[PDB]
RNA sequence: CACGGUGUGGCCGAUGACUGGGGUGAAGUCGUAACAAGGUAGCCGUAGGGGAACCUGCGGCUGGAUC
RNA sequence: CAGAAUAAGCACCGGCUAACUCUGUGCCAGCAGCCGCGGUAAUACAGAGGGUGCGAGCGUUAAUCGGAUUUACUGGGCGUAAAGCGUGCGUAGGCGGCUUAUUAAGUCGGAUGUGAAAUCCCCGAGCUUAACUUGGGAAUUGCAUUCGAUACUGGUGAGCUAGAGUAUGGGAGAGGAUGGUAGAAUUCCAGGUGUAGCGGUGAAAUGCGUAGAGAUCUGGAGGAAUACCGAUGGCGAAGGCAGCCAUCUGGCCUAAUACUGACGCUGAGGUACGAAAGCAUGGGGAGCAAACAGGAUUAGAUACCCUGGUAGUCCAUGCCGUAAACGAUGUCUACUAGCCGUUGGGGCCUUUGAGGCUUUAGUGGCGCAGCUAACGCGAUAAGUAGACCGCCUGGGGAGUACGGUC
RNA sequence: UAGUUGGUGGGGUAAAGGCCUACCAAGGCGACGAUCUGUAGCGGGUCUGAGAGGAUGAUCCGCCACACUGGGACUGAGACACGGCCCAGACUCCUACGGGAGGCAGCAGUGGGGAAUAUUGGACAAUGGGGGGAACCCUGAUCCAGCCAUGCCGCGUGUGUGA
C-alpha cells in the first residue's frame, strides 16, 4: 500500500475467538450431568469411550469426556469441568475433573495420582 | 509524468554502472551538480562536467571502475516527494557502520552526515551511498 | 418541572405450529458428470428442460489432445 | 537444657525434549499439545524396578504479549499459489519542469520555563544475607515562549522552454451514424423436358414421391450474409468493426517554422460507454435453431445420431449492466547488450528504378545482464526507479442470509 | 440546529458568558465525519516486545463522578451534603390500629451468586484529623494483632566414617 492509502485507511486486524466459549474466560464451572452415555470414536480409532452432555451455570449445554478406568457419575450429578479436546472424539471440547464434587477418583492407581484425583494409598 | 528528478539521476547512475559504461549524461539543476560534487569530492566518482547550449544545460560524470566491480556498489533515494524524510542532529543514520555515507540537506548546504554529525546540525536525508 | 396517563409509530431482544437450505458422520440406494481426446474437449455468462449428477441453444476463452 | 531426636513430596522417561526394561491386557481397556499409539513380544495403556527434572512445593485449566515479516511505519504481496475495477472521462484530494529575488509556514539549532511524588536504571546506605526500605543522581524521548540559519519543501514577485497544448501542408485506415445499390447461394411459387425412386446413417428407420418427386431448363417473390482480395494485416478507450457508392462526423501518423508559457499526472465519491443471452411496444421471418414431436441406439436414453420444428436470431424505439469482458499483467514518466521480420510516414545514397542505409509511431519471433518457487519475462519487462489509485490475508459455509439502492 | 448563531436594551451571578428575557437579523455545525448508535471512568503507571508496537488501568498517587431510584432547595467561608432536610417511587420493619421508622458502594459480619478471596479482634503508645486556655475527650483514619503456600526472598528436614 501507498503511504496515502494507509493514512486514508489504517491497517486492519482481525479479532481472535475462544475455543472454549462455554467457560467464558474461567478456568474451571460447575455443572448438572444431564445425560451420560457412550460413543464411538473418529476413524482410524475403535473403542467405547465415556462423555456426558452437562449444563453449565454459563447458561450452555456441552459435552464433556470423563477420564481414567471406572467412574460412579449418573444421571443429576453436580461435576466440575475444565477445558480440554479429546481429538479422536468430534464436538467433545472439555473435561471432567476427577474427584472434585461428585465424581470420584480413579481406584487402584499409584502413578499420575494427582490428574485422577487418586489419594495416597497408606 | 516525471516528478522525481533526484531519483531520476540516481537511476540513471545505478542502470550505468550496472551497463558499464564510462559516463551519464543528464538535463542538469543545482541540486543534482550539488550532489555530484559531494560524490566526486567522497571520490565515488571521477569528473563533472556542465554544458550550455543555449538554456538547456546537460550534466555529465565519469564513472569509476576498481578491479571488475563498479566503486558504487548500493545507492538508494530516502527521501520522496510521497514522504519527506528529516532527522535531527544526534539522529543522522549511518550507513554500513560508517564504510559508506548518507547524503545530507542542511542549512549550511549539502555535506554528508559525517560532517553533519560535527557541525552538530540535521536536515533532509537525500540518499544512502556505499 | 420530575413522576404518571392516553393514542400512534419506530428499534433491540426473547419466543412460535410449519417450512428452506448448509455442514459433519456412515457408505444404505440410483446412476457415471469430471480427471487420458475420460470415450460427445473442458470451462465462463445467459436461457430453457430434466429423479440426479446434468443436457441443449447463442456468444466467449485455451487454463484443449492429434494433425 | 534435652536429644538425631519434631519435620519430603510432585511430574515425566516414541519424536518435538534430559531420562528404559520386565510383567498384565489384546483396535478391548485405555493414552493423547501436534504427528499419532493399542488389531499377542506395547521403550507410547496399568503396575513394578530403575532413572531424569524440580523441591515445600509439583502438575492441569484459564488469560495477555511473543515466536507471527500471520495487517509488513520500522517490515509483505497481486501472470499461473488469495489478490488489477470490463473500459474511459472527471470532482474533492495527493504529487508535480528550469532560473532568480524575497518570506521563515514546514525543517534544523541555542536559551528559558515546564514536564508532581512514587515507579524503571546507576552509585551508595540499613536490615545476620536476600526480598524490602531509603539518600543522591540519570531519565521523563513531550509541550510552550523567545532568539537565530536558509540547503530542501511550501507562499509571493519576476523570467524560461526540454513537459503539455494551438495554427498552416500532406497521408493511411473493416473508426462511427444515415440512405441507396450489385452479384453468388438457400427456400418457396408458376411453367416446360422427363420417370421411378429420393433423402438420410456406423447400419437403419421416421420422412418425401405415380393427384408425378428427385434431376434439368426458364421466369418470379422474399429474407439474411458479404467468396476470392485476406495477411503474426489495419482501425478503435474497451465492448468491437469486412461487398460497392454518396452525405454527416471522431481520432491517429508525418515535415518545418510560428505561437502560449507548467496550462501537468493520477483520481475516493460521480458519470458515460459496455459481447451474447434476456425483457417491453410495433414490424419482419429465407436459413439455422433452445422448448417440443417422432425414428433409432441402449440394461435404461430423459442425451449424443436422424426427420421435423416454435420462441429467438433481423429492423425501429427503450431497458437490462453481466462474460475465461484474458496479455488471467491499472494509468503516467525516465534509463538499461544485441539479432531477424512486418504496417504507416520522414531523410540520405545510388543511379533511371529497383534496391541499400538510417530515424519515427505501431505490430511479431529469439536472446545477454537482471528478476522469479519454478515455468518463464526480458525496450510492447514480470529489469532499474518515481507519482496516484484498486485489491489480498487458510479451505468450506459464501458473492450466500439480513438490511438497503437500482 | 430554531434559544438555534450573532447584536441591542433589561434581568441575573463572587465572576466572563443565551446564563435568562423582549425585540432585530438569518445565521451556526458537517467527508479534516456533523447527527444517530455500541462500548468505556482518565492519567502517572503495569505486563510483554531487540525496538517500533500490542494488551492493560487490582494493590500506591493525582483528577473526575456517584451514595436505594428520580426532582429540589436550606444553612454555611465552602454542599446542592455517604452516617443532614423537603417531595415523588419501590421495598422492608414496629403497632395497643391511635400512630410511627429505615437505607453497609464506612469497619467487622449474614444471606445469595460464584471456580474463587479472611476476624462480628486491640489501642489511641506513634503519625495525622476535630474541639478546648489547659487538663483532657473523640477518631473501624492509622498503628498493630488473627486467618490463607496467594506471591517473592531466606532457612531446615542432620555430618563424617562405614563393602
Amino acid at each position: 500500500a501507498t503511504t496515502n492509502q494507509l493514512i486514508r485507511k489504517g491497517r486492519t486486524t482481525l479479532v481472535e475467538k475462544s475455543k472454549v466459549p462455554a467457560l467464558k474466560a474461567c478456568p474451571q464451572r460447575r455443572g448438572v450431568c444431564t445425560r451420560v452415555y457412550t460413543t464411538t470414536p473418529k476413524k482410524p480409532n475403535s473403542a467405547m469411550r465415556k462423555v456426558c452432555r452437562v449444563r453449565l451455570t454459563s447458561g450452555f449445554e456441552v459435552s464433556s469426556y470423563i477420564g481414567g478406568e471406572g467412574h460412579n457419575l449418573q444421571e443429576h450429578s453436580v461435576v466440575l469441568i475444565r477445558g480440554g479436546r479429546v481429538k479422536d472424539l468430534p464436538g467433545v471440547r472439555y473435561h471432567t475433573v476427577r474427584g472434585s464434587l461428585d465424581c470420584a477418583g480413579v481406584k487402584d492407581r499409584n502413578q499420575s495420582r494427582s490428574k485422577y484425583g487418586a489419594k495416597r494409598p497408606k | 509524468s516525471m516528478q522525481d528528478t533526484v531519483a531520476d539521476m540516481l537511476t540513471r547512475v545505478r542502470n550505468a554502472q550496472m551497463a558499464k559504461k564510462q559516463t551519464v549524461s543528464m538535463p542538469s539543476s543545482k541540486l543534482k551538480v550539488a550532489i555530484a560534487n559531494v560524490l566526486q569530492q567522497e571520490g565515488y566518482i571521477s569528473n563533472v562536467e556542465v554544458a550550455q547550449e543555449e538554456t538547456k544545460s546537460t550534466l555529465t560524470i565519469t564513472l569509476k571502475y576498481f578491479e571488475g566491480k563498479p566503486v558504487i556498489e548500493m545507492v538508494k533515494r530516502v527521501s520522496r516527494p510521497g514522504l519527506r524524510q528529516y532527522r535531527g542532529k544526534d539522529k543522522l543514520p549511518s550507513v554500513k557502520q560508517g564504510l559508506g555515507i548518507a547524503i545530507v540537506s542542511t542549512s549550511k548546504g549539502i555535506m554528508t552526515d559525517r560532517a553533519a554529525r560535527a557541525a552538530g546540525i540535521g536536515g533532509e536525508v537525500i540518499a544512502f551511498v556505499s
